[PDB]
Order: C-alpha cells, then structure tokens, then sequence
C-alpha cells in the first residue's frame, strides 16, 4: 500500500517507477 | 532523492515529480 | 423527454480535459464521477466548457487537485440530484485540495438522498454559510468543513437585495445563496418531498426536487423513485423490472446484459434485475430467477478485511457466510449504526477470528443481528479468536436474552474499555462456554468499565431526615468479606429541577453484628427550601488483584426541602 | 476531555490516507 | 560488675504471669522479649511485680493484648538500651492493642540503636508528645503512632514545674517528660555519644547512655560496643572474640557452643564467634576457622520467599547462591534501600525466577550489587523469568556501564510503571540479549513511564528575544518522520529565584525544507521587570501503537527580564533637627523595578506667602501661625535618609524625592513624591 | 458459628472464644 | 497461613481446633 | 494524588497480618 | 456469668447459642 | 432481637425462645 | 526541465543526483 | 543545502558542487 511503502518503509525511485506508466 | 517517510502534499508533489508525463491510467477492467 | 440524453456510466478523468468530451450528451450518469490531478490547467480551459446535460448522478462525485478552476456553475449548471447508493466514507460529494476553487454556483442541486458532503483544504472557497444543507440533506451533522478561505473570515458573500432567503437558523437571519447572483431556492413547507415548481406549487407525487410543470408525471424534471419513458413511476408495471432503483427494464434488456461476461452477471428476483441471489437460492437457465432450494460464502481477499465505513460495508451487503476474518476499526465521530445495521451480518459463521480495534462511537453491537458461531480457524496472533481495544462508548455487547454465541477456539482480549463493566464480560464467558481458557490479564481488570459504577451491590436507605437546612441519610451498612477494605463512602449530591439523571463519609465501627449500631450518616447544611435535590452514594473500598468485592452504589433519590 | 479532537485528527489523517490509496494502484499492472 | 545479672536468652510469655518468674535475675537478655495475650489478668497482678534488673535488650520487645496493665514504670523501670540486631518490620518496640495501657514511665530508656517504634490501637495511652525520639533514635521519620488516646485530644500530660525540658521542635517549646513525675532526661550537646552523668559530665569513651561515674570504663552503666569483665571495651584483645557484637569470649566458650547440636553450630572468623562461613571458605577441625579454599547456597523453603522488610532480609544476609525464586513486595512509604542494600545481593545467580509486585518506594535496583545471572529454572506463570508491577517510584534499574545481566530463560513483564520509560527497558532487553522472546503486551505500552518525557529528542533554541514585557523564543521545528503526527507544542514556564529545578503552540506548515520558513515561536506578555524566569518546552505528538517516534523536549532555561521606572518612595518624613539641618527619611518604594542605583533628591526654597506683606498686624487679629531651572539636588546612594545642610532659618521648603534604578545612561527614575518642611528658627 | 471470612479483632475474639483455656504454646524447638 | 485460611477461605472449628492445644 | 495513603492503609493491614501470622502457628505440632 | 453477660453486658444470640446444645 | 440488660422471667422467656428444643443438658461429670 | 525543477520548484540533492552519473 | 530557486552562475556552481567528478556524459545515441 501507499503508506505501507512510502511511510512504513521509504519508497525508491524504482518502486515509484511502476507508478509511472 | 529524499530518504524519508512521506505523506500528504509532500507525497503528492513527490509523485508528480516522479510522473511528470502520463504516469497513471484508470483502466482496472476497461 | 424528461431525460433526452443518455446514461453513459461512470468513468473518471485524469491529467487533462481531453477525455471529458466522452461524457458530453449524457443525461444521468450511472455510477460515480471523479475528476483528479490536473496541475497544468488554466482558467481559460473552462470558459469554453460546459455540461448542462447532466442532471442526476447515482452514486458519488469527487473533485481533487485540479488547478485554474474557480467555480462550478458553468461545468454543471443543471446537476440536481445525488442518489448515493455507492457512497464514499458516507460522503457523495468530495471537494478536496482544490487550488483556486472559490465558489460553486451549484444552485440546481436540490436533494442529495443518501450520503454527505465533506469540504477540506480549499483555501479559496467561500459562499459556504449561505448553504442550507437541511434543504438538501437530512443528517447535516455529518458534514465536515475545515481549512478554507471561509475559515479566515474575509468573504462578504452577499447579494444585492430582494430574492435570497434570509432565514434564522442559529443566531440570526442567514441569507441563502450560491453566488452573488444565484440565490438558494426554498420550496414551501408542503412541497417538500417531491419539490416545487418556480412559483411554488407542488410537483407530482413521482417528481423530485424540480418539475417543468406542477403536478405532472409527464412534466417533471427528476423522478422520485423510478423512470419509465417520459413518466416518473411508482413501480414497474409488468413485464418490467426494477434496475438500480431508478427505472423499469424489460426481460430482454437484463437478459442480454447477462450474455456479455463470456463482471456482474445478473439475475432477476422480486420483479428486479439484481446482481446475485442470497443463500438457499438457485439461478435459472430460462429466466434467471432466484428459485428457492435446499441447504452465500463471501470469500474475502486473504481472509481479511478492514471495515471502516459504508464503502467497506456494501461489499458485504447481504452476505451469509464469511470465509475469513473481520477487522472493525472506525475512527468515527458519528454513529453509522443504523446504516451499519442496514447492510451487515445476517450471518451466523466467521471462519477466522474477529478483531475490534480503537473504534470510538460504537456504543453497542446490536447491529450484529443473527451471528452465532465463530470458527476461529485462523486466530489473532497470541491465540485469540476475539479482540477488543479502546472503545470509548461501548457499554453493551448484546442482550443475552435471545442473542447467542458459539466459540470454537481462541481466547478473549479486553483492554481499555472504560464503560465495559465486567458483569456482561463474565456473561459472555458463560454463554461462550469457553470460560476454561482465559488466563490472567486477558481482561484488563483496571480499565474495563471504570467510568460508571455497574456491578451488583445496591445501598438501601434505612432512615431519611429532612429539613430546610439539614439532611441526614441512614442506610444499611454493607461490609465486604474483608471489613478492613471499606475505606469510606463517596456521596454525590446536587439539585435537580428535572429528574433526568460531592462529599465523603468515614466508615463507622463494625465490631459486631448482633446489634451493629453503625447506621452511617451525613449531615448536609447547604439546603435551600422548596428545592428538589438529587443525591446518591457510592461505597469507597480497597482494590484487590483477585475477584474483588464489587462495592455498592445507592439509588439516585430526589428530596424536596421545605 | 478533548480526546475526541485527538481521534478526530487521526480520522482526518485516515481520510487523507484512503484517497491516496485510491490514487496509488491503478497504474502497476505490468 | 556493670551487669550483676545473667544473660537468660529470650523467651516470650503468654496467657498468665506464671512463666514471668523464669526471667527475673538476668541483666541483659540476648534475643527478644514478647509479652502477649493475657486477657484474664488484673491491675493487682502487676503491683506485686517488678524487674529492675534488666538494662539492655539485644533484639526487640513486644507488648500485645494484655488486659489490666496501665504502665511500665514498675515492670521495667531500668531498661535502657535496645541494640536491634533482629528487627521487626524495622521496629524494635511494639506497643500494640494494649487495653488500659495509659502510660509508660520509660524514662530510663536512653538510646535505641537500630530499628524504630510503632504504637497503634492503644486507646488509653498518653504522655506521648512529651517524648523526644531524636534523643533516643536517629531516623525518627519511621515511627508510626496512631489510634491512641492522644488522637482524641483529652490528656493533660503535664508536670508541676521546674525540671522537664521545654524544647522548641516545630512551633513552640515541647515539655519533655514520661509521667507527671518523670521528666525526659537531656544530656548536653557534647556528651551525646556515650551519655552523660547526673550533673551532665561526659562519660567514658566506651559508656553508653548512662554512666554511674563520669569518665570511667569501670563505672559506666551500658557499654557502647563491647563488654569485658567490668570494663566496656573498644575491641576484644587476644585471645578473645567478639560475640554477637557485644562481648569478648574465650576460645573454649564458642568451642563448646559447637558441641551442643549433637540449631546454629558456630565457627570463628575475624576474631568473631559467628554462625557460618561465606563462600570460598571451609571449617576447621582444630579451631573452626573460616579458612579460604577453592570454589554458600541459601536454598529456600519451597524455593520461594516473600520479602518485605529487614526481618525478611537478614535471613538472606551474606548469602551467595539462592536456590529458589524471589518475590519483592514492600507496601512501604519509607526508603529502606541502604539497609536493604546492607544485607542483600552479594550474589550473582537466582535459580528460579524474579518477581517484583506492588512495591511503592523502591526508586532503583542498585542495591543488587553483584547480581549477574538469572537462571529461571522455575518460571513465573505466563512463562516469565521476570515480573514487574505497580512501582510508583521506580525510575532506574541499573547503570549499564558496569552492571551486566544474563538471563537464561523466561520473558519480561512490564506493567503500570509510570516513572519507567522504555529506553532503559530496551537497554535491559539489549544487555539481556533476550530481545527475540518478548511478544506484544509483555510491555504495557501505555502506562510505563507516562509521567515524564524521557527518551532522546532534544529541542534547541535558535533565537531569544527579551523585553520587560515581551518574550519570544525561536527554535528548530522538529518533525517526526510522519509529519502529520505533530499535534502541538507543550510549554512550561514559571519564575525562579533559585535555579534548583503552561501554554500550547500550534505547529506551522512544514511544506518544504530548502527554506522551511517555519521556525515556531510564542510571545509572552505576562512579564515582571528584572525578574528571573524558568522556561522549557515539550513536543505534543500523536501516539502510535508501533515503536512511536519518541518526541522532543527542551532544556530548562533561565532568563531574567530587563526594569521600568521605580515606584513612589514611600513615607517621606522631613524633620528639621537643627536650624539648617533637615533629615529626610523614607521607605523603599513598592516596586524597585531593577536594582536601585540611587535616590534623586530635590529641595526647593519656598518663599513666604505674599499676602502676609500687606496686612495690619497692629490691628487686632494678630494671630500669627507658628509654622528648565536647576534646583539643589542630591543622588543619595545606598541610604534611605538624607540630612540637608546650608538651609535658611524660617523658610518653608518643598521636597521632591524620587528613586532611580538606572544612573549611568539616561537615568531611569521614579515618579515624584512630595513633602514640605521648615527649619528651626535660630 | 459464623460462616464468614474473618480478620482483625473479629478474628482475635473468635480465636479467644475457640481457645478459652490454654489453646496455644510457644515451643517450636523448646 | 492465617488469612490464607480464615480470610482467603473460611476457617472451620475443626481447623481452629489445632490452634487449641 | 493521595494514593500513598491508600497503600499506607494496606501497609497497616499487612502489619496486622504479620503479627497474627506469628501468633498463629507455634501451637499445631501434633 | 449470667448477669455478667446478659445484664452487665448484653448477651448476643451467638453467646446464647452455646446455651443451646 | 432485644438489645437490653435482662433478668427474671424476661430472661427466662428469652432463654426459652433461644433454646426451643433441647438447649441444655445436665452432665457435669455424668 | 531545468528551471522547471530548480526555479519553478526547488531541486533536491537526490534530484540532482541523477545529474551525477 | 540551499532551499531556493536557482538560475545562472549560482545554479552553475551548484551543479559543479553536486557533480565534483564526472557527473555528466554526452551519449544520446553514441
Ligand atoms: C430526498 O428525496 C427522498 C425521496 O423520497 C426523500 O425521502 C427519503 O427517501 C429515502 C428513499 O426511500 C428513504 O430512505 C429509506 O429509508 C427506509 C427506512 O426508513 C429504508 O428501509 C429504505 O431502504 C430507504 O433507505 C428516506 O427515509 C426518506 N426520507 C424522508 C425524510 O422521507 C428525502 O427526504 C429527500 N431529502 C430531503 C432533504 O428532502
Ligand atoms: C546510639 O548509640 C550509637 C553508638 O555509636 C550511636 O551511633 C551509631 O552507631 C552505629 C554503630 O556503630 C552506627 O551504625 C553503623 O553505620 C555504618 C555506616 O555508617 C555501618 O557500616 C555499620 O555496620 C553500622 O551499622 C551509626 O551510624 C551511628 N549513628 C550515628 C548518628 O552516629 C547512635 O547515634 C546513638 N543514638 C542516638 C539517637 O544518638
Ligand atoms: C453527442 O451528440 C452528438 C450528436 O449526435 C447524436 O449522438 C450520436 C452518438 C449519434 O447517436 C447521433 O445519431 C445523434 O444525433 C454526437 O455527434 C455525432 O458524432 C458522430 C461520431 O460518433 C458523428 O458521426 C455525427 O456526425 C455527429 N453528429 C452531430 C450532429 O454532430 C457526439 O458524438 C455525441 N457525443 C458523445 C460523447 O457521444
Ligand atoms: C426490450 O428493451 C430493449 C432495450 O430497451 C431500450 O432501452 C431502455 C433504456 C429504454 O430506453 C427503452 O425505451 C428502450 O427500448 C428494447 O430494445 C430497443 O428498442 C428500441 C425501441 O424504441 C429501439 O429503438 C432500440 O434500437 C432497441 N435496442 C437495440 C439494442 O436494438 C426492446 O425493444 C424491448 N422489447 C420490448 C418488447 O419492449
Ligand atoms: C534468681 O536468683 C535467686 C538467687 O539465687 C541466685 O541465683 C541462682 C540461679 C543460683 O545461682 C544461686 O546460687 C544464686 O545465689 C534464685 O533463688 C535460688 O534458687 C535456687 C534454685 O533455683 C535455690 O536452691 C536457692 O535456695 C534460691 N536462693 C534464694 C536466696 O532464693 C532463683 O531461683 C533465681 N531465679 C531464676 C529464674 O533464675
Ligand atoms: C573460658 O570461658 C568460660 C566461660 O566464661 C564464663 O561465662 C562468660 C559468659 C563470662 O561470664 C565469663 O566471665 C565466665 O568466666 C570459663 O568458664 C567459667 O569460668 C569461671 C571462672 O571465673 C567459672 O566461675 C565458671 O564456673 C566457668 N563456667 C562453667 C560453666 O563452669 C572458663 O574458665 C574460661 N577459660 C579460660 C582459660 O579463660
Ligand atoms: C498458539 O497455540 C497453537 C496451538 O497449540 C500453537 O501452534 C502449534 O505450534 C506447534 C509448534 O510451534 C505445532 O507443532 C502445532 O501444530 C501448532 N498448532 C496449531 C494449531 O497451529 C502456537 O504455538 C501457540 N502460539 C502461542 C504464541 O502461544
Ligand atoms: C510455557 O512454555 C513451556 C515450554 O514449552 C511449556 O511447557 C511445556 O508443556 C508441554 C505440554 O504442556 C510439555 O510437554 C513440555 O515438557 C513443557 N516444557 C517445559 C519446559 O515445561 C508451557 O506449556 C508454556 N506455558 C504457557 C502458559 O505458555
Ligand atoms: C438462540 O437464541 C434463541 C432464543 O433463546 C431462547 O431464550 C433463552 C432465554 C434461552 O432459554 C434459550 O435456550 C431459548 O431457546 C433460540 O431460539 C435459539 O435456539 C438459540 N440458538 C442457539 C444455537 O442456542
Ligand atoms: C560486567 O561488567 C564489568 C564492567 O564492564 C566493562 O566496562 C563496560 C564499559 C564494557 O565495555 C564491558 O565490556 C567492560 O568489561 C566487566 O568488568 C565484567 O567483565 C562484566 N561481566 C560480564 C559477564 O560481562
Ligand atoms: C427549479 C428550477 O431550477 N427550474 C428550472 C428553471 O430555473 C430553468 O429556467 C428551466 C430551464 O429554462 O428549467 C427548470
Ligand atoms: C541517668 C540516670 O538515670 N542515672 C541513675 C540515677 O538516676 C540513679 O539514682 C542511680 C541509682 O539510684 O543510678 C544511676
Ligand atoms: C491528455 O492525456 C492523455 C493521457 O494522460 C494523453 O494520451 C494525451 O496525449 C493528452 N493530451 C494532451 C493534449 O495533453
Ligand atoms: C499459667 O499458664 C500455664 C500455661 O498455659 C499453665 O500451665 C498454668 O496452669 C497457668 N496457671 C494459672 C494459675 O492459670
């Protein structure tokens, strides 16, 4: 989930790259 | 690249900076 | 006529106004509409952009972070009704984080049937106090408005004169409008349900909100319940079937809807085109009728679901068997309980455990109607089938008169439940039949039910002496099985003009009980004559870690002086 | 006494979370 | 001599006075004496009954529910010293539930060495406020007296006159006596150690309390430390041995004491006849000497002991190995911690678990000196080797600098510990190395240490703005890693003339940090001039069920305010003691408003009134009353008076007086006070 | 005969009523 | 113990009979 | 606030208990 | 004695219960 | 239950009301 | 773009880290 | 780390301070 990745953990740019198309 | 837990408009502007162009669609089924 | 456009079911729009022209002509959008995440928009991108074609939305509507937009009276001048079947945290209108959005002009909106309105983080919006939600909504106490331009009091949101109704609500006349031009229309106190026309005459008994002619089902604007072919109708005449609580369709339509998942395949029951049948029913290869038979497993995703609102609730609407575990966590602030009951556990079984964490406004669990069994085949960690934490209003679980409970495995976990007294807890242990499982500190014996004296023991006053300046009460001296534990007598006194409902007394000497002349008393001096007082006594005793002697409280008694 | 405001702020935060959770995964489908 | 009677070790007497005659002759009872439960006695059963021979009791003394008795001046006129080796909930004198006991007459009691006195449920006893316990005891704050006849104030516990010392204690003179006859003896402030004689001279350096002759070891009354054959001695010369901290015995004595359990068989160490040897020691077949060797197991009854006082504690005095489990429960109210330390864990191991339940005043655990290992071979129920509950003062467990801890099995149980924050808890988890054991709710994460912000995060002030009526602070805005969790800022302020040591602030918009222009601040208006203030700030954040971000607090800081114009110089009195001298005296003003530099003094020559020059006094009606510009001035420094010289006879004077709290730049001074005066005629 | 949990002087007077005569000695070893 | 028998439980007369001699 | 008095009363009760426990068993030896 | 208990003091029902068998 | 000092036939009838059935035997030795 | 990130917004060090190799 | 909108030689020296070593290549195709 969103805070499960960016607030529980810290998101990477590669993790957010799947949230680019 | 920040290394920090993110919420709210911080996370919103971070996502817009990551996306730039299109980034996200809305077809779960169609 | 009544709806010259089309349906065009709900799809949500992102990142630019290009896909918006897909949703132009359509009269009433089935489903919901969201518009989100448009940073590069301009105020010039809306003056050549308008949709009067939409009048009603079924479920909800959402506006989230789109720049350059300042009003809504152009984009939707004629949206009128929100039904609100699929809701959004008990809201159907989301106006949120909208930079530059300063007004609405949503004058044609008349009734929102089900749901509420939440407004937040919109530091340009005004004209907010000029909106009577009671004309449009019922539960106006479920509307959240904060972080706005109205919250720093600057906007003079006025209109030039009479037109806009200046109605006393709380302190004085509140002028009702949408813009400086658009007043808020008020129908009279007789045309309230189906709406009124322009001069104020009542519409037809099947109209809603607006009607092109007063008292005409063929000349309404919006149907109350159901639509059929230029006529707002009360029900479906044969051979027609109710579809999504708004219209009547034939057998051919809902028939051919089924033929396309080859996703919500449909059936027909009770003259209605519905998605599915409940338990004990069977389809039909001919007409898809929920035929009764002998013998609904809503199998969850990973056997687990956090439940927080109606939006979580309607996914489990009408289920009978839960092949999973439930998590009840509502940081609420408003009682959802009736609508919570309206689509919940007509069930008997839970395969896994049950969790109830940190829910605030849940005073009871009576909305659980038919529940009997917990299988507990997957436990809460720590070997629990049941969980309870931080319930600031929970007092009653159920009436154990007719409510039953069957527990296969797992244990009980009771902490910080400040109005949940131990009597019904032990009754739950008894009716559970799992009393030989709970170890020490499975029940917080300090925090559970520590805001009101509950348990059993009642003080009974032996003697009453009144005056205009003196009060003496004498009661039977209770003594616990360790007489040393009694430390004093807590007394609560006050006056009482109605009957709709502080000092201390040292314990006297026990020393015997053939003749224990220790009937304890307190003299009150602070009396007014002719005055009704409300007095009651609590027994102050010593806590023990064991099964503590519960202590006594007296009755609230009313004494009128001279 | 005012702890309802304390949980109300967490309610606001949960409302922040849920919209973000809606916005989060329509895009990763691969 | 010094002790004509005998030892007669302590036997306790019940139900009638018949066995009391077994204990007549003996002068100092080893052990203790209890007298209890005689309901069928009479006051006439005590008039023919007296024991002056007893002078000192080693351990303790007890009186419990004996009827008909009213005094103790007859039964024990001459008891003087209580040593208090074996104590009784840190007491040595029990006066309890004694019906008709109305007085004591215990004037000859002079020093109680170790222990205290508890008096309870004795609804006849009086003459109690006339008893200075500080003359007899050291720690007088451990003496519980309640439920007595003095608690319903009726007794006139008086003496006829002078004799009894009326010494001020708290509010006024307290007349010190025992009866209406017997005063309470006070030795002077130099004979306090060994007692004084009748005229008040100091006794010998080995006497105690009383001596028959001043400065005589052969003519004392009670020994301070040790007794040897008509002489109180400082130590045992060879070949004699200290026995039970009061005497010197030969080798044959403690030798033959061993030969009677064939129960406390005895050995010898450090010139002392002792019960047993500690670890690493061995008996001797020749002389029973605690010889050192290679390699003391105090195996409990049922492997378990509830520990509540010194009476519990001395049973494990000197032990090295505990073959059992320990339970610490002291519903107290008094710190016994030093005396607790004095006979405790010179050990390393506990074979079973450890329990600490509902003890009140135990602030620390440092009295466990050498404690290293927890075996936990028998666990507490719930699978614990450790227990902790309801400890209202416990803050520190140990300094983990040099103290260590090894825990074999079991888990930790932390509940309701409002001054025990999670930091040292997790440090104990770390040093234990048993962190991979504890589940959820092995630590109460809502009650443990919830009375003070503890853990790590410290606020740092960026800017300070001061005034005489304004205060602004600026500090670094801390944000937890979820920035939404910051609820507000808790601020505590007060004034503080010493340095031996409420508002809230909304958090600002975070929104960035290249230039997070959000340095938070608060303005105070409520300032007094020249006034020292003490301020510190705490961060209010949202609780989370996980490992919550511990939150910050600021340092306590001290800021004095600036200083305004001082108040009116109070009471100007202008007297002219001579024909040209005028004393002007005054009080300080109500508000000095800073350190007063000086007093600005203006005296102005007022001429005579002009209407008097054109009046005909030769006519009847001759009633004469006997009465910028730089004015002459003075800066009176450090004086509330000023005599003025060089003044006219028969001339009225206006006087304008001010005070001044600032002198060298741009004098901040008071408002004008006025008086008028007249010099004497010549 | 009372059927009740007993402490304090209640228990004391109960024990004295039970004992009457001698009732209790004090020889653990002698 | 004493309250272990007379306050935790309730003592009997036979239990107190051992507390007669 | 005054809970030290509350535990002090229990301390008094414990002091009551312990003397009674001393008085209780020197007699049953059989 | 009899007036020692019922007239000097006042007898209880439990005291008179020993004067039942 | 009267709470009063008792003698004579008052005390006699009180004792008979307490006893009812047997109440008292007469075996000091036999 | 460059002023789109460092002048419209403010660049981070992590954003400029992609402008290290 | 400055938190400010940047252009010109300020931005140039900022980029050189960020890069230090190599920082940027010039192969769009080769
Ligand atoms: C907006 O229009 C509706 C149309 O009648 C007004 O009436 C409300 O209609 C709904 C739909 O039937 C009613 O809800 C129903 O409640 C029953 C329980 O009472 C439940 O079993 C049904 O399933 C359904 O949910 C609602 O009670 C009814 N309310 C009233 C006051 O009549 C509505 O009043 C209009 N709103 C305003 C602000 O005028
Ligand atoms: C009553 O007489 C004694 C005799 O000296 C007075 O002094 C006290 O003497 C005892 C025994 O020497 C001292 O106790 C010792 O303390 C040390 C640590 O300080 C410890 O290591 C020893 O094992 C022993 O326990 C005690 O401190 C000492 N007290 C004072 C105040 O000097 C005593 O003062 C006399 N009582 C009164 C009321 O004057
Ligand atoms: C909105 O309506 C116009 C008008 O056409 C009507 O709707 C069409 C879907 C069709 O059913 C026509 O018979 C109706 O009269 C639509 O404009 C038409 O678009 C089609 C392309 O799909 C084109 O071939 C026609 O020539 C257009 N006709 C006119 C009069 O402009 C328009 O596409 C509709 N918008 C949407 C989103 O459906
Ligand atoms: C059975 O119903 C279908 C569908 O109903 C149509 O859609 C409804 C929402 C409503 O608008 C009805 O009035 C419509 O009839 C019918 O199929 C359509 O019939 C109309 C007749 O005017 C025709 O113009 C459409 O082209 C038809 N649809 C298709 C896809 O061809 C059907 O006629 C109904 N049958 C009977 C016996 O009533
Ligand atoms: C208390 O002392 C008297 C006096 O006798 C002295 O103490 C004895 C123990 C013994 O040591 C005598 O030699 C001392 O002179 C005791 O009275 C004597 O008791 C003994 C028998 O116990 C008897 O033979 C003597 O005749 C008694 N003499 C007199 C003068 O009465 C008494 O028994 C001692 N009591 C206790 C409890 O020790
Ligand atoms: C070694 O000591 C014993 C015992 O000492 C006696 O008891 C002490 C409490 C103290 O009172 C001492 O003064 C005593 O002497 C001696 O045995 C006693 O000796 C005295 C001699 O005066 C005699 O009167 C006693 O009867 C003896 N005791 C018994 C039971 O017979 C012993 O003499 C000492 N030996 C040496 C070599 O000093
Ligand atoms: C909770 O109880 C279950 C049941 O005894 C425990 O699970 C068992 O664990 C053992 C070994 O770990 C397995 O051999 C069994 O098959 C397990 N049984 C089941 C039903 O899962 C579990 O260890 C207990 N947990 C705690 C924390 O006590
Ligand atoms: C505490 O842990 C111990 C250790 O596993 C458990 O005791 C075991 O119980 C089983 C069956 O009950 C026995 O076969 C083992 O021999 C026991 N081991 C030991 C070391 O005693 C015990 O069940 C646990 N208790 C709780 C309450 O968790
Ligand atoms: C569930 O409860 C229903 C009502 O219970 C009835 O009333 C109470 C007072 C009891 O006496 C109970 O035995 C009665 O039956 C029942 O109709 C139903 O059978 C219950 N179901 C189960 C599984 O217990
Ligand atoms: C117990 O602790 C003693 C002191 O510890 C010493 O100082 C600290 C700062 C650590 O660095 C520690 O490692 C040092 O040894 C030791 O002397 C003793 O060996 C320790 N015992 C055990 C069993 O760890
Ligand atoms: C109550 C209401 O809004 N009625 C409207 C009316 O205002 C509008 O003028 C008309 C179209 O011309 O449609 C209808
Ligand atoms: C301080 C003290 O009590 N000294 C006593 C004295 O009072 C008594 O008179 C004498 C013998 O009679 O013994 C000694
Ligand atoms: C609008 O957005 C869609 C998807 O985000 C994209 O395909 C299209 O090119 C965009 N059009 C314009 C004019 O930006
Ligand atoms: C005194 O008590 C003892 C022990 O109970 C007993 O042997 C003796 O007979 C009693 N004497 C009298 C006179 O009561």
């Amino acid at each position: 989930g969103i805070v499960e990745q960016c607030c529980t953990s810290i998101c990477s740019l590669y993790q957010l790259e799947n949230y680019c198309n | 690249f920040v290394n920090q837990h993110l919420c709210g408009s911080h996370l919103v502007e971070a996502l817009y900076l990551v996306c730039g162009e299109r980034g996200f669609f809305y077809t779960p089924k169609t | 006529h009544l709806y010259p456009g089309e349906v065009c079911p709900g799809m949500d729009i992102r990142n630019n106004l290009t896909r918006l022209h897909e949703l132009e002509n359509c009269s009433v959008i089935e489903g919901h509409l969201q518009i989100l995440l448009m940073f590069k928009t301009r105020p010039e991108d809306f003056r050549d952009l308008s949709f009067p074609k939409l009048i009603m939305i079924t479920d909800y509507l959402l506006l989230f972070r789109v720049y350059g937009l300042e009003s809504l009276k152009d984009l939707f001048p004629n949206l009128t009704v929100i039904r609100g079947s699929r809701l959004f945290f008990n809201y159907a209108l989301v106006i949120f984080e909208m930079v530059h959005l300063k007004e609405l002009g949503l004058y044609n909106l008349m009734n929102i049937t089900r749901g509420s309105v939440r407004i937040e983080k919109n530091n340009e919006l005004c004209y907010l106090a000029t909106i009577d939600w009671s004309r449009i909504l019922d539960s106006v106490e479920d509307n959240y408005i904060v972080l706005n331009k109205d919250d720093n009091e600057e906007c003079g949101d006025i209109c030039p004169g009479t037109n806009c109704p200046a109605t006393v609500i709380n302190g004085q006349f509140v002028e009702r409008c949408w813009t400086h031009s658009h007043c808020q229309k008020v129908c009279p106190t007789i045309c309230k349900s189906h709406g009124c026309t322009a001069e104020g005459l009542c519409c037809h008994s099947e109209c809603l909100g607006n009607c092109s002619q007063p008292d005409d089902p063929t000349k309404c604007v919006a149907c109350r319940n159901f639509y059929l072919d230029g006529r707002c109708v009360e029900t479906c005449p044969p051979p027609y079937y109710h579809f999504q609580d708004w219209r009547c369709v034939n057998f051919s339509f809902c028939q051919d809807l089924h033929h396309k998942c080859k996703c919500h395949q449909y059936v027909i029951h009770n003259n209605k085109c519905i998605p599915e049948c409940p338990s004990g029913y069977t389809m039909n290869s001919s007409n898809l009728l929920c035929t009764p038979c002998l013998g609904k497993v809503c199998h969850l995703l990973e056997g687990e679901k956090t439940i927080d609102s109606v939006t979580s609730a309607q996914e489990l609407r009408g289920c009978t068997v839960i092949n999973g575990s439930l998590i009840i966590n509502i940081r609420g602030g408003n009682n959802l309980a009736a609508e919570l009951e309206a689509n919940l556990g007509l069930i008997e079984e839970i395969s896994g455990y049950l969790k109830i964490r940190r829910s605030y406004a849940l005073v009871s669990l009576s909305f659980f109607r038919k529940l009997r069994l917990i299988r507990g085949e997957t436990l809460e960690i720590g070997n629990y089938s049941f969980y309870a934490l931080d319930n600031q209003n929970l007092r009653q679980l159920w009436d154990w008169s007719k409510h039953n409970l069957t527990i296969t495995q797992g244990k009980l976990f009771f902490h910080y439940n400040p109005k949940l007294c131990l009597s019904e807890i032990h009754k739950m242990e008894e009716v559970s039949g799992t009393k030989g499982r709970q170890e020490r500190n499975d029940i917080a014996l300090k925090t559970n039910g520590d805001q009101a004296s509950c348990e059993n023991e009642l003080l009974k006053f032996s003697y009453i002496r009144t005056s205009f300046d003196k009060i003496l009460l004498r009661w039977e001296p209770y003594w616990p099985p360790d007489f040393r534990d009694l430390l004093g007598f807590m007394l609560f006194y006050k006056e009482a003009p109605y009957q709709n409902v502080v000092v201390d007394i040292d314990p006297p000497l026990r020393s015997n009980d053939p003749k224990s002349q220790n009937h304890p008393g307190w003299l009150m001096r602070g009396l007014k004559p002719w005055t009704q007082y409300a007095i009651f006594v609590k027994t102050l005793v010593t806590f023990s870690d064991e099964r503590r002697t519960y202590g006594a409280k007296s009755d609230i008694i009313y004494v009128q002086t001279d | 006494a005012a702890a309802k405001e304390l949980e109300e702020s967490s309610f606001r935060k949960t409302f922040e979370d849920y919209l973000h959770n809606v916005v989060f995964v329509p895009s990763p489908s691969r």
